[PDB]
This record gives C-alpha cells, sequence and structure tokens, in this order.
C-alpha cells in the first residue's frame, strides 16, 4: 500500500514507520495497556488508511499527516424479530425488571362497574437502578398480561390480543434463540408451573428493540 | 346518564325500562335481580341496568335481527336517544364490559338455550364451527329465506 | 470538574484485561480443582455465569482499596480517590 | 391392559375422502372429479413449490461458495438469519484436501469435545479420501507428514446463539495455534440468528480484533428482499388462473399470518394457500365447473345455490332497474393476475426496484389502492397511469373464491388454543348439546364447567376448603341423591346414598376428580410439596 | 371482589393483599373422610350415567368430521387435537376402526403403534425401537454414527433422506396421546417425533391436555409438525390417564 501510493502520487520511510507506531502508541496504550498484541492489531488495521493520506505535501512534515491522518487516533474502530416477538422481548423486560405488586398502577386503563381501587404506586422511588443488576424472575401468565398490555389494537373487533398459537410460538422461539432465559437449561419442560423465566438482553439491546417499533420504554423506567 | 355516578333506583323504573323493549315478565325480574345482588357495590347503575336490557335484547330479538339488520340499529338507536348521551361508543363500550360480568352466571346461559342464540347462531352451526369443520356455512351468499322474501318483494 | 473519558464499549478490553492479570474473579469460583475428577466433573457441567452478559457477571476484588492506597504512589493522579 | 403399557403396536381388521355436497344430492362422479381437479391443482402449485425450494438452496451454495474462496487468519464468514440447515459442499482442490467440519451447539459442552470431534472428523474424512493417531491438534500439525498435501479446514458453527460463547472463544483462541504450520487454511462460518452485535458483545476484544482481520457478513434469510415469498405467491397465481379468485380479506389475512412469522416464512405461505385450496375442494359444489368440460353436468340444486349470489342480487337489480347465463360467464379470464404480473416485471426489469412484496401488491390492487402503495417508491409518477388497473368486478365470482369469512383458516391453523379451552370451560352451552340422567342434566352443570366459573369469579389463592364448600352448595342435595338412587343394581351404591352424609361424599368425590383434572390442565397449583390447602390460579380467562 | 374479572386487568386485580384476619385458614382436615374404593364406585356410576347422552350425541356430531381428518393426513398435515375432556377413545376409534382400513383400501391394514404419553415411564428409545421393528429402516454406516452422537436421532434424519424418494403410502399411524405428558414434553422426545412427522409415510395423530401445550414448539418443531389443530371438547372423565396420580392426597 505504502509503496503503491507513492510510485501512484529509505530512512525517511523508517522515520514515518516509526512515528506511525508512536502517534498509535500514544493514542492507544490507556486502552491495550502493555499488551504488545493487542498494539500489533492495531496497528495492522490502521496502516493503510494511514498510508492512503500520505501525499508529497505531508510526507516531510509529520504534524500535517498527523492532522489530515486524524479520526483513527480519536476512536478505536475495533469491531466488526417479528412484531410479537419484539413486544414480548419488551413485556419480559418489563417483567424482569419492575416488581410485579407495582403492575396495576402503571398499565391498568380500564372503566368500572363495580366498586374498587387501584394501586397507588411506589410512595418514594428508590436509587439503585435495577438495570445495573441482574435480572429477575416472573410466570408465563404475568409475561402475558405485561404483553396484551402494551401491545397496539364494533361489538365482535375483539380489540385485545389473545395469547394464540402465534404468541405461544415466538415465546419457545425466544427461547430457544436464548434472549428468554429459564433456570433450567438442560432437560427442562416447558409446561411445569414450578418453572421460572428471565430476560437475558443488555439494556442497550432491548433500547434498539423498543425504539424499532417506537414504544417508549424508557419512560416506564423513569 | 353514563357518567353521572352513585344512585339508588326503584323496580317500577328498570320493569317500565324493560317495557321499552317488549322482553317478557321472567326475563324483566331476571334484569331485576341481577340489579338487586350488585346494588351496594356499585358505582353506576344505569350502565348495568343499560347493559343487562341490551344484551336481553340482543337475545330475545335473535329471529328478527336474522330476517332484518336494521333491528340492531333500531335498538342501538331507541337508547342512545334515552340515555340523554350523543355518541354510539358508550352503549357498546358499556354491554361489552358488562358482558364479562353476566356471561358465567346460569340464567343467562339457560336464556341462551331457551332462545337458541350463543352470540349469534344456533347450536348446530356453533358446535361445527368449534370443530372446525370445512362444511360449515360461510357469510358469504345470502340465506333461503331471505333469497324467498326476496323474490316476495319482486313479484 | 475540579482527562478523556472512555465509553463502555473501549473499557471492555481492561475490563478483559484486569480479569486476566487476576484483579478480578468471578463470584465463589472455586477455580484450579485438586484433581482429574472434579476438574473433569467441572468440565461437563455449564456455569450460571457463562451464560449471561458480561457487564452483569458478579465479580470480587483480589486487591482492597486499602491495599490499593497503600502502594499507590501520593504524588498519582487518582490517589485521592482511593480513600472513599 | 395395553392402556397400562408405554406403547403398544395394533394390527386391527380390514375409496376417496371427499364427501357428497348438495346436502347429499351429489352426483358421485362429480366428487371424484372434484378430487382429481384438486389433485391436478395441487400437483401444478408443488411442482413450481419444490423447484423453487431447489433454486434457493442452489442459489445460497454457490453464494457461500464464492464467499468461501473469494495471510495467518481466519477466513470468517457471517450468515446472518441462517437456520443451520445449508449444505455447504466445497471445492475440489488439486494436491490440496478441503474438509467440512461441523458442529453443533449439543455436540459443544466443552473445548475438548470439539476438538476431539473436529480432528475425528479430519483424520476420518482425510482418510477416507486418501495406523491411530491422538486426536489433537497435532495431527493437523503433522498433516502433510502423513497425507503429502496440505489442508483447507471449513468450520461450519451451526446455532450459535444456542452455543456457550466462553467455550466458543476458547476454541476459537485454540484454533489460533495452527496459523504457525505453513500448510494450514482455517475458515468459520458462524449461522447467526439474530444479529452481529449480540454476539460481539459475547466474545472478547481479543477475539473481536482476532475475527475482524478477513471477514465477511452475508445477510441471508428467507424473508430477504421477497424474492423467493413472491415466486411461491406467483406459482399460486399462475396455478388458480383463470379458475379461481382470492379475495382481498384472504391475502390481508396472508400478510398477517406471514407477518408474525420471521425465520420460515415460506412453509406458513405454502400451508396456508394449500388449506385454503383444500377448503375450496372440499366444501364448494361447483369445484367441477372450474374447467369448461362439465358444463353439461348442472342440475336444479345447482341453480337453487347459485341464485342467492349478492352480484347476482345487484346484477338483477340492474336489470329491473338461467343456466346459459350461468354458463356464458366462464370464458372470462380476470385479467388482475397478468396486471400484476406485468406490475412487477416492470418494476424489477425498468425501473431496476427489487425490493417488493407481491403479495402486499396483490392486497393494494384488490382494493383499489395501487397508486398509494405506489406512492412510497416516488419514481413511478411518470408511469402510474400506464401502471394503474380498475378492479374489475365479475359475475358469480363468490363461487369461485378463497376467503376466510367463517373463521375456518383462523380455527384450523391459528386458533385461540388457550381461549377456547376457557370459552368451553365457562360457557359449555356451545359444546354440550341439549336435549335416565336428564332430570340432572337440566339442573347439574358438568361438574369442569360448574368448578370453572367458582374458580373464575375466586382469588388467585384458594382456600380449597372453601372452594369445596362453594361447590357443594351449587349442587341440589335432593336431585342428586334421587340420580344415585334411580339404579337399584347397585347395593354398595345404595348403601352409601341413605347414609345423611352421602351428598356431601358425592360433592367431594366430583370435586377432587375435578381438582386433579385442572392440576393436569395447569389451571391450578399447590403451593407445597406435602401440602393440599391451598391453591393458586395460574389461568386467567382472556388472556 | 373484583371490579374486573378476565383480562390482563382481572389478573392484576385479583393479586391484591389480603390482610392475615382474612386469611380463611379453614383445611381440608375438616372435610367428609371417604374410603379409597368408594371414590371409584361414585366416579363410576357419575362418569357412566350423568351427561352421557349428550357426549354420545356429540361423540355422533364429530364423528362426522373423520374424512376431513383424513383428507387432512393424505395431504401431509399431522392431526394435533385439544379441548376439555380425554380424547383416548376418540383417537383410538378414529385412527383403528375409521383410517387404518380406508387408508389401505385407498392405497390398494396399516399399523397403528400407541404411545401413551399419561405414562411417565413412555420412553423414546423403546418407542424407536417399536419403530425400527415396523419399518425396519437401513442401519447406519461408521460414518454416520459420527462421533457419540445420538443414534436415534441421526437415525431419523437417515429415514427422512430415504423416504422423501418413496411413493406418498401411509405404512404407519403414529398415534400420540398426550403429546405433552410429562414424559414426552422433554426436548428429545419432542425433537424425535418432529422429525418423524417430517416423513409423508407417517400420519401423525396426537392430543395435547395443557392449556400451556403450545410453548412446546419453536418455529422449526412448528414446521416440522405440520398440525391441523382441531377442538375436541367433549367432558370426558380421564379414566385411564388418572390411573398416574392420586386423588387421596
Amino acid at each position: 500500500c505504502l509503496r503503491k501510493r507513492i510510485i501512484e502520487e529509505d530512512d525517511q520511510f523508517q522515520n514515518v514507520a516509526a512515528n506511525f507506531i508512536h502517534l498509535i502508541v500514544q493514542a492507544f496504550h490507556s486502552y491495550t495497556g502493555n499488551d504488545i498484541f493487542a498494539l500489533n492489531d492495531l496497528i495492522d488495521f490502521k496502516w493503510p488508511k494511514y498510508v492512503s493520506r500520505i501525499t508529497k505535501e505531508n510526507i516531510f512534515e509529520p504534524l500535517a499527516l498527523y492532522k489530515s491522518a486524524i479520526k483513527l487516533f480519536l476512536s478505536t474502530d475495533d469491531n466488526l424479530l417479528s412484531i410479537i416477538s419484539k413486544y414480548l422481548l419488551i413485556a419480559s423486560y418489563i417483567c424482569s425488571y419492575l416488581e410485579p405488586r407495582y403492575d396495576a398502577s402503571i398499565f391498568s386503563r380500564k372503566t368500572r362497574i363495580i366498586q374498587g381501587r387501584a394501586a397507588y404506586g411506589r410512595r418514594k422511588k428508590k436509587e439503585v437502578n435495577p438495570r445495573y443488576l441482574q435480572p429477575s424472575l416472573f410466570a408465563i401468565e404475568r409475561l402475558l398480561a405485561i404483553f396484551q398490555a402494551i401491545f397496539p389494537i364494533a361489538l365482535r373487533e375483539e380489540s385485545l390480543m389473545k395469547a394464540n398459537i402465534e404468541v405461544f410460538q415466538n415465546l419457545s422461539e425466544l427461547h430457544t434463540l436464548k434472549l428468554i432465559a429459564t433456570t433450567m437449561n438442560k432437560n427442562i419442560d416447558y409446561l411445569s408451573p414450578k418453572v421460572r423465566w428471565k430476560v437475558n438482553v443488555p439494556w442497550e439491546i432491548i433500547k434498539e428493540i423498543s425504539e424499532s417499533v417506537h414504544f417508549n420504554i424508557s419512560d416506564y423506567f423513569s | 346518564l353514563l357518567v353521572k355516578k352513585y344512585c339508588k333506583m326503584t323496580t317500577e323504573e328498570i320493569i317500565r325500562l324493560c317495557n321499552d323493549f317488549e322482553l317478557p315478565r321472567e326475563v324483566a325480574y331476571k334484569i331485576v335481580d341481577e340489579y338487586n345482588i350488585n346494588a351496594s357495590r356499585l358505582v353506576c347503575p344505569w350502565q348495568l341496568v343499560c347493559g343487562l336490557v341490551l344484551n336481553c335484547t340482543f337475545i330475545v330479538f335473535n329471529e328478527r335481527r336474522r330476517k332484518d339488520p336494521r333491528i340492531d340499529h333500531f335498538i342501538v338507536s331507541k337508547m342512545c336517544s334515552l340515555m340523554l348521551t350523543s355518541k354510539v361508543d358508550d352503549v357498546i363500550e358499556c354491554v361489552k364490559l358488562v358482558k364479562e360480568l353476566i356471561i358465567g352466571e346460569k340464567w343467562f346461559r339457560d336464556l341462551q338455550i331457551r332462545y337458541d342464540d350463543f352470540d349469534g347462531i344456533r347450536y348446530d352451526e356453533i358446535i361445527f364451527r368449534k370443530l372446525g369443520s370445512m362444511l360449515q356455512t360461510t357469510n358469504i351468499l345470502v340465506t333461503d329465506d331471505q333469497y324467498n322474501i326476496w323474490k316476495k318483494r319482486i313479484e | 470538574s475540579r482527562i478523556k473519558l472512555w465509553l463502555k464499549k473501549d473499557v471492555k478490553n481492561v475490563w478483559e484485561n484486569l480479569v486476566q492479570l487476576d484483579f478480578f474473579t468471578e463470584k465463589s469460583a472455586v477455580g484450579l480443582r485438586d484433581n482429574a475428577t472434579a476438574a473433569f466433573y467441572a468440565s461437563n457441567y455449564q456455569f450460571q455465569g457463562t451464560m449471561i452478559p458480561f457487564d452483569l457477571r458478579s465479580y470480587q476484588m483480589q486487591i482492597i482499596l486499602q491495599e490499593l492506597r497503600r502502594i499507590i504512589p501520593k504524588s498519582n493522579m487518582y490517589y485521592s480517590w482511593t480513600q472513599l | 391392559a395395553d392402556a397400562q403399557r408405554s406403547h403398544y403396536t395394533v394390527y386391527p381388521s380390514l375409496h376417496i375422502p371427499f364427501v357428497k355436497l348438495l346436502s347429499g344430492k351429489e352426483s358421485e362422479v362429480n366428487v371424484e372429479k372434484r378430487w382429481e381437479l384438486y389433485h391436478q391443482l395441487h400437483s401444478h402449485f408443488h411442482d413450481q413449490v419444490d423447484h423453487i425450494i431447489d433454486n434457493i438452496e442452489a442459489d445460497l451454495k454457490a453464494e457461500i461458495s464464492d464467499l468461501l474462496y473469494s495471510r495467518r487468519c481466519f477466513n470468517t464468514i457471517f450468515l446472518l438469519g441462517s437456520d443451520s440447515t445449508t449444505k455447504i459442499e466445497l471445492k475440489d482442490e488439486s494436491s490440496r484436501y478441503n474438509v467440512l467440519i461441523e458442529l453443533t451447539p449439543k455436540e459443544s459442552p466443552n473445548v475438548r469435545m470439539m476438538l476431539r470431534r473436529s480432528m475425528y472428523k479430519l483424520y476420518s474424512a482425510a482418510d477416507a479420501e486418501e495406523n491411530d493417531v491422538s486426536y489433537d491438534l497435532s495431527l493437523v500439525e503433522n498433516f502433510k507428514r502423513l497425507f503429502g498435501k496440505d489442508l483447507a479446514m471449513v468450520f461450519n458453527f451451526k446455532d450459535v446463539d444456542s452455543i456457550n460463547f466462553n467455550t466458543l472463544d476458547n476454541f476459537i483462541i485454540l484454533l489460533k495455534s495452527a496459523f504457525k504450520y505453513d500448510h494450514v487454511k482455517i475458515s468459520l462460518i458462524f449461522n447467526i440468528n439474530t444479529n452481529l452485535s449480540n454476539i460481539e458483545k459475547n466474545l472478547r476484544q481479543s477475539t473481536i480484533r482476532l475475527l475482524k482481520r478477513n471477514y465477511h457478513k452475508l445477510d441471508v434469510s428467507s424473508n430477504k428482499g421477497f424474492k423467493y415469498g413472491n415466486q411461491i405467491f406467483q406459482s399460486f397465481l399462475d396455478t388458480v388462473d383463470g379458475k379461481l379468485n382470492l379475495s382481498d380479506r384472504f391475502v390481508e389475512f396472508i400478510l398477517s399470518k406471514m407477518a408474525n412469522n420471521t425465520n420460515h416464512n415460506l412453509q406458513l405461505l405454502t400451508k396456508m394457500l394449500d388449506y385454503s385450496l383444500m377448503s375450496y375442494f372440499f366444501q364448494n359444489a361447483f369445484s367441477v365447473f372450474i374447467d369448461p368440460v362439465n358444463v353439461d353436468f348442472l342440475n336444479d340444486d345447482y341453480l337453487k345455490i347459485l341464485s342467492r349470489c349478492p352480484t347476482f342480487m345487484f346484477f338483477v337489480e340492474g336489470l329491473i332497474k338461467l343456466e346459459e347465463f350461468f354458463v356464458e360467464f366462464l370464458v372470462r379470464e380476470n385479467p388482475i393476475n397478468g396486471h400484476a404480473k406485468f406490475v412487477a416485471r416492470f418494476l424489477e426489469e425498468e425501473l431496476n426496484i427489487t425490493n417488493f412484496n407481491l403479495i402486499e401488491l396483490y392486497h393494494n390492487l384488490l382494493i383499489g389502492k395501487l397508486d398509494s402503495y405506489l406512492d412510497r417508491w416516488s419514481a413511478c409518477k411518470e408511469y402510474k397511469d400506464r401502471l394503474h388497473f380498475e378492479p374489475i368486478d365479475t359475475i358469480f365470482q363468490e363461487l369461485f373464491t378463497l376467503d376466510n369469512r367463517s373463521g375456518l383458516l383462523t380455527q384450523s391453523i391459528f386458533p385461540s388454543y388457550k381461549s377456547n379451552i376457557e370459552d368451553n370451560l365457562l360457557s359449555w352451552e356451545q359444546v354440550l348439546p341439549s336435549l335416565l340422567s336428564g332430570d340432572l342434566d337440566k339442573i347439574m352443570a358438568p361438574v369442569l364447567g360448574q368448578l370453572f366459573k367458582l374458580y373464575r369469579e375466586a382469588n388467585m389463592t384458594i382456600n380449597i376448603y372453601d372452594f369445596y364448600i362453594a361447590f357443594r352448595e351449587t349442587l341440589p342435595k335432593e336431585e342428586i341423591l334421587n340420580f344415585i338412587r334411580k339404579d337399584p343394581s347397585n347395593t354398595k351404591l345404595l348403601e352409601l346414598a341413605e347414609t345423611p352424609d352421602a351428598f356431601d361424599k358425592v360433592a367431594l368425590i366430583l370435586f377432587m376428580q375435578a381438582i386433579f383434572a385442572f392440576e393436569n390442565m395447569g389451571l391450578i397449583k399447590f403451593q407445597s410439596t406435602k401440602s393440599y390447602d391451598l391453591v393458586e390460579k395460574c389461568v386467567w380467562r382472556g388472556i | 371482589a373484583s371490579s374486573f374479572l378476565d383480562t390482563f386487568e382481572g389478573y392484576f386485580d385479583q393479586r391484591k393483599i389480603v390482610r392475615t384476619n382474612a386469611k380463611s385458614r379453614h383445611t381440608m382436615s375438616m372435610a367428609p373422610d371417604v374410603t379409597r374404593e368408594e371414590f371409584s364406585l361414585v366416579s363410576n356410576f357419575f362418569n357412566e350415567n350423568f351427561q352421557k347422552r349428550p357426549r354420545q350425541k356429540l361423540f355422533e356430531i364429530q364423528k362426522k368430521m373423520f374424512p376431513q381428518y383424513w383428507f387432512e393426513l393424505t395431504q401431509g398435515f399431522s392431526l394435533l387435537f385439544y379441548g376439555v375432556g380425554s380424547k383416548r377413545n376418540f383417537l383410538e376409534e378414529f385412527a383403528i376402526d375409521y383410517l387404518s382400513p380406508k387408508i389401505a383400501y385407498s392405497q390398494l391394514s396399516i399399523p397403528c403403534l400407541i404411545l401413551n404419553g399419561y405414562n411417565p415411564s413412555c420412553n423414546y428409545r423403546d418407542v424407536f425401537k417399536e419403530i425400527t421393528d415396523l419399518l425396519v429402516p437401513a442401519e447406519l454406516t461408521r460414518s454416520e454414527t459420527k462421533y457419540w452422537g445420538n443414534h436415534v436421532i441421526l437415525q431419523i434424519q437417515k429415514m427422512i433422506d430415504f423416504y422423501k424418494n418413496q411413493p406418498l403410502d401411509i405404512k404407519l399411524i403414529l398415534v400420540v396421546h398426550n403429546l405433552d405428558g410429562p414424559s414426552i414434553r422433554k426436548n428429545t422426545f419432542q425433537t424425535m417425533l418432529s422429525f418423524l412427522s417430517v416423513i409423508r409415510q407417517i400420519a401423525i395423530v396426537a392430543s395435547t391436555d395443557h392449556i400451556y401445550a403450545p410453548l412446546l414448539w419453536d418455529n422449526m418443531k412448528a414446521q416440522n409438525y405440520n398440525f391441523v389443530f382441531h377442538d375436541i371438547s367433549n367432558f370426558e372423565p380421564s379414566t385411564v390417564e388418572s390411573t398416574f396420580q392420586d386423588v387421596m392426597k
């Protein structure tokens, strides 16, 4: 790459190579530590793009070469579902990270013929940020109730959504994709009432899922 | 009348509201008893009497609704002009709400058996509907008696 | 308010290096087994700390903050936060 | 008794399933000809469908091969949206051996077993193509010393999302040690079902830096760009061309049910279309009349059941304001399918637009909203008048139409299963028919349905004795003992009935058989391992 | 004591907090105790006489659906029956008295393998031993056995590749009572049965009893099963399946 760009545009070449190595060290020593292999990887990834910014004006002034090739000394850059399934994952996150006894204070919106009062809610908010810790375990029916509480919609139109074959098939698939876990991992029977359920996705993944369907999950944690 | 709360009624008003919709006396006393057994734990008796009378007049008049689809509109508009309510979502929302508090009860089951309605169809239709029969009837073609009364209209 | 802040994506690598250099260890981990039979039993079991995402794994320190205060030099940048 | 056995075989004692329609007055040869018409249409559909399946499998093999064959790193391929059923075949390199090693999560309990299965597969395949060795990575080291040629290993990891990522990471780092040998080339294939970031958060950063040196993402799902679902729907429309119509509600049902399945769309589409074809040929008596040979076998029942059409209603109302008329309107073609074919061909060829759903396009063309569907592209403003079609209305179309108004497709393929269980248990009039025990059948409900109403009105934790007391109060004490004394041939029953606590004992026996029936069904659970005093309800109706 | 009964609101409403003064701590100790055999006597009478004429009338209604079930089986769909009540007699009489000789006549009986999934001792290896006895599949080659693989699953996949090129004649009828039953709801048994349901030459007639049974099937297993669902509710008392539980407890 280097010689191809010199043709298409020996101590000096050693100078520019050593200056690139020292710039890589000075930019990413706090990231790599004293890992030779990580710095070798970063040098191998960032050498050709740094080569592709070497000009005749840049070949003798290294500060101008550092100014032109600046964006690869700022960041490391070492990287490489249906409607029901997304809402089932959202409801599983809600079930795992909210206490069940506050459920009737949030999603309950139907009018009453019999006299009754809903849950008042939390009297004072806790300062623990529960999404920092491991998720709680929940039952299937609470997950279904929260799923149909927050799923989108004259006399036979069936406004709410029942848990039909498709819902249970999607939940089984979510267990297959390891986006939902149980306490039991081998020889687990799905049908026992002693089997509990938890979500295992990070907060960022469920945020991407919730914003992909334009659902506002961050209201529920405020 | 569905928004105002905390009332107390007598038997005369509810048996008068039965006689608007032309229901027999046993069904009328069943509306009376269903209003009575849920008296002290109720917020709006008007919604309960409205839904009970509507649910019983959608099952007594099942055959006339089959013969004439406008009968469904003549009942939802008779009480919308009686409840002092402009829009039409309140009555259907109210009857959908109160359906969940009556559908389990025994006399509602007996009233469904003795007039053969089952939320719209006879037993010989609903058992094949639940069985998943390919030979169940479908709402693409008109019925035989509808075609006959049309031919009587034309001739 | 009184130094570059790194993002979680880049702090992941430093976290892995700190686990690798035996500064952190997994919570209630047995570690190296005594004999080959118990090690063979442990290799055929899937541990719960290896199936959850890395940001929720429980860890414990091999060095406490008082020992950290003792031999980090007084002129270091982060020395004042070794006291709590 | 074989009912107390776990399994038993039966050799029982010892011509078409199509039944006689038109209230039992169908011809027998009409039934047979309907059977042959269903068979020829179903065969004409599935020949195209299996050809399409062969095409998608061949194209996927070719694309994976072109990625696999295009220094000291892996050749990494991430197959996004992969269900791990793709056959991968390799190229036969001259003076080199190419081996494919498949690894499932069940075959990967730890790194040792993963390496041992990989080296057994490598040694077995190499000796099959060309003394015992130890199944470790020194076989990779001494490969050219035994076999005389160099090695290319293609690892195909199936169901990565289900694998232990610690074990996978350690196996990758273990394979990295084989780069120090000149005769070794390693490729990795990762079948990924969710996305790449969910697996990059699960590996080490050093592993991500290792895999980034030579990697290729390739998004191959079944529901990718609708190139294959539109082919299957077009095959169905070419099959039913000139004989059958599709209602817009049927097509929107197809769209709605296809939206709920992601990994397996095409089998659901074929299943739904097949069941609709079965329902039409099983139900409709005019299925004989989809070909013009059978125009000489119409009777009075056919004229009675073809006269009840709303299109015929509107046509004779317009004429005011039979067999020859019914025969005359078979020559028409209904060219909506040809118009959809032309629109799809135009959009794929002239406008270079491939991201479209022919099922959605057919739905909008059936409604009359093709322009509002085409507005999403902002490239057909100059050709909307060329591409627009008015939906022509055809007489007697209701007798040749695939539709879902009865709820048959919903009950058969995607039922509200638990809701049906709940509705049957709460109602039971719509299940049990109305007609010795005739006096008790009018008064007493079936025991499960009677207990379910008390279950529904109870709270989330039910005291089992108070539940029994309520169930006892629901029963009549007189008629139950009368019905149990109506049989005089049961001496122990007649002895028990004269005891004064017979009503309570009978109620308890029926109640307990219903309680463990509910326990087996999953409605209730017990809040102990040794006590039977409180139950919890697990099932709420309407969910 | 709840304004909402049966929605998500009824679920949240009926999980209120009950005080200890309203706990109603009556137990089953103050219940009329019975002996074991009079339970069986009363159950036999009340299940042989009560609501029996509606049950026989209802069974006469749903026996008209048998040719539709036969059509669905020869078109490649498995039958999953569900509903409230026992389905053992319906499935036995449909498969043995109706389906087997009519399939044998239309293909011109058929061996019917019956699985009792309500039995906890139902083991998939002996079941597959009976399938290998009935269909006699080609044995696995040494390369096909792989490296400590599951021999049943590998053999079934080999039968799938074999039977993909056979005539589409039903040569085995699998009747699975209680597909969601305690030993058969496990993942290996369900995997075995869905891969068996892939084969066109085996007709699958299965039933389920648990209300959460569709949770067993993900997209691969639901594709392999190819289920047409049929609600058969008949209020049968489930006498045979009750023998593997206890009622005195």
